[PDB]
């Protein structure tokens, strides 16, 4: 189990930390978050009180180094930073830990939502996605574009998604025009698949990470992202079956945990009606179907 | 964007455009079977391709052997018009080859729209205007080449005759839409105004009678009356 220490609270925030958040009053006595699961990334987020505008936070996997937070009143945000010297961390945690300063991950024994919503997602993955190389964890905000909104404008400051686009030529062979437009096969299997992502495990990371920097920023590209991962295979009649089914158990997941007042903003009407009733997976996604039909039967 | 009347000009400017229509593409006749069940037959068909600005219409044939073994014909004949649309434009010199595409329905758009994606700057648009071109298949010698094909082929017409040595595009356009609109109204009304006169025919070359100006005029307001005509018999007013 480690630690995200934090030197100070110095202004009012909401900070989330994967899918559980609290809120922490100006000069309150909070030090930081422990018992954080090993074994999984994690993503740890703010909202500050007087400038709803602006969600931004860091993806980050304690198994990669000591990373605390502190504030920083000139760029006024906090900040994530790498601790080099592990026995000055460990002492001043044990430290802070010993004054009953830091708030415990709040993780119920039953529950594998966590790890439902990251399977695949990797450090090393995010950090081609979120390019900074000088840290071992990533920034993300809510105003971040990604590099096909910018083709569509600070490079640096992208989110580098796989770039999906129906009417290209990257997805549709010559001669194939029909065949390939109304039947995403040969685009999801053999350019996207075999191609560019090598291994299903590496799409689904993709459109999970997309899908969580959605739900926790409100990053409108990344919406478009996961939706576009969801359609791409949806509209494939020729898909592994073992793709079909954990797809459906990932989208289970996603629906479960989003937020009931954030679903007219985050879930796309034509794509997910699209893929549960006219696509030819409309009958292979049971649980998601099932569970959309339950939550938001309006949307449909 | 999208073509209508606040931008109608646009199509007699120097910027070369096609409209492509679509309607006439798929044909059938539908009849009862030996068992009482319903079948379709095909017929030839053809793409309407034309240029507003100069007369030309590119008449491809659509002949029935293409429909052979094939389903869900209605989906695939928007994508054999855009492919053959597409092998036009190829076909044509870059200077020759359209700026813009006018589509006449909206579901011809993204059938074109892929098969064009090698020519990325040509404009791929819809329309708001209801356009009569599939009375095109009313002109007899349009109908006579289509009917008599039996093979895929391309026929040239100028669709203005030599309208355009005395009036301007518009003028020729806005001449052509309403005699279409008139046979798509009532055909054979429209065709006996045409036709009444025997003294005045058809050039061998052409498709339409050699009317003089003033003739132009009569038979025009004729087919204004007739169109507002069938508009009372129809809706009894
Ligand atoms: N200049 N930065 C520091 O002196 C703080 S490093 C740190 C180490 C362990 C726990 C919490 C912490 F904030
Ligand atoms: N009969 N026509 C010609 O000999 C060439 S002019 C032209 C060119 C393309 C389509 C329609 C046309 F009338």
């Amino acid at each position: 189990m480690n630690t995200v220490p934090f030197t100070s609270a110095p202004i009012e925030v909401t900070i989330g930390i994967d899918q559980y958040s609290f809120n922490v009053k100006e000069n309150q006595p909070f030090h930081g978050i422990k018992d954080i699961p090993i074994g999984h990334v994690h993503v740890i987020h703010f909202q500050h009180a007087d400038n709803s505008s602006m969600r931004y936070g860091y993806w980050f996997d304690c198994r990669m180094g000591n990373f605390y937070i502190q504030y920083d009143p000139k760029d006024g945000l906090y900040k994530m930073m790498e601790e080099r010297d592990g026995a000055k961390f460990e002492n001043i945690v044990h430290n802070f830990k010993e004054r009953q300063m830091m708030v415990s991950y709040p993780k119920i024994d039953e529950d594998d939502t966590w790890y439902n919503l990251t399977e695949f997602v990797q450090m090393d993955k995010i950090r081609k996605i979120v390019r900074k190389d000088e840290n071992q964890f990533s920034y993300v905000d809510s105003s971040m574009t990604t590099v096909q909104e910018n083709e569509l404008s600070d490079p640096a400051h992208s989110l580098n998604y796989t770039v999906i686009n129906f009417k290209s030529r990257e997805a549709i062979r010559p001669g194939h025009e029909m065949e390939d437009f109304l039947d995403k096969s040969y685009y999801l299997n053999t350019v996207m698949l075999q191609g560019i992502f090598k291994n299903s495990s590496n799409y689904f990371g993709e459109l999970q990470f997309a899908f969580l920097n959605a739900m926790f920023f409100g990053n409108y590209g990344s919406s478009l992202q996961w939706h576009a991962m969801i359609e791409l295979i949806c509209s494939s009649a020729t898909v592994p079956k073992h793709m079909l089914d954990k797809l459906d158990e990932i989208l289970y997941y996603q629906i479960k945990t989003l937020p009931e007042q954030y679903s007219d903003i985050l879930l796309n009407e034509r794509v997910w009606n699209i893929c549960l009733y006219s696509s030819f997976q409309k009958n292979s996604l049971h649980n998601t179907e099932k569970i959309m039909e339950n939550k938001y039967p309006e949307l449909l | 964007g999208a073509m209508n009347s606040s931008n109608y000009a646009e199509l007699f400017n120097n910027d070369i455009k096609l409209f492509v229509d679509d309607t006439n593409v798929y044909r059938v006749t539908v009849h009862k079977t030996f068992e009482g069940n319903v079948a379709t037959k095909a017929i030839n068909g053809c793409i309407f391709t034309l240029n507003p600005k100069t007369g030309h219409l590119f008449l491809k044939i659509i002949h029935t052997s293409v429909w052979a073994g094939q389903k869900r014909l209605s989906q695939l004949a928007k994508w054999k018009t855009a492919e053959e649309v597409s092998a036009l434009v190829r076909s044509l010199p870059k200077e020759e080859q359209p700026k813009q595409i006018i589509v006449t329905r909206k579901a011809m758009l993204d059938p074109l729209e892929v098969h064009m994606l090698d020519f990325p700057n040509i404009a791929i648009r819809p329309t708001e205007l209801r356009l009569p071109f599939s009375a095109a298949m009313s002109i007899d010698k349009l109908s006579d080449v289509v009917m008599k094909a039996t093979e895929p082929q391309m026929v040239l017409f100028n669709i203005y005759d030599d309208w355009l040595d005395r009036i301007s595009s518009y003028t020729a356009f806005s001449r052509l839409t309403l005699l279409l609109r008139a046979l798509k109204t009532n055909e054979e009304s429209a065709k006996m105004i045409l036709l009444s006169d025997p003294t005045i025919t058809i050039k061998s070359y052409h498709l339409w009678p050699s009317f003089t100006d003033e003739q132009w005029i009569t038979i025009e307001s004729q087919m204004r009356d007739l169109i507002l005509t069938e508009y009372g018999r129809k809706y009894n007013v």
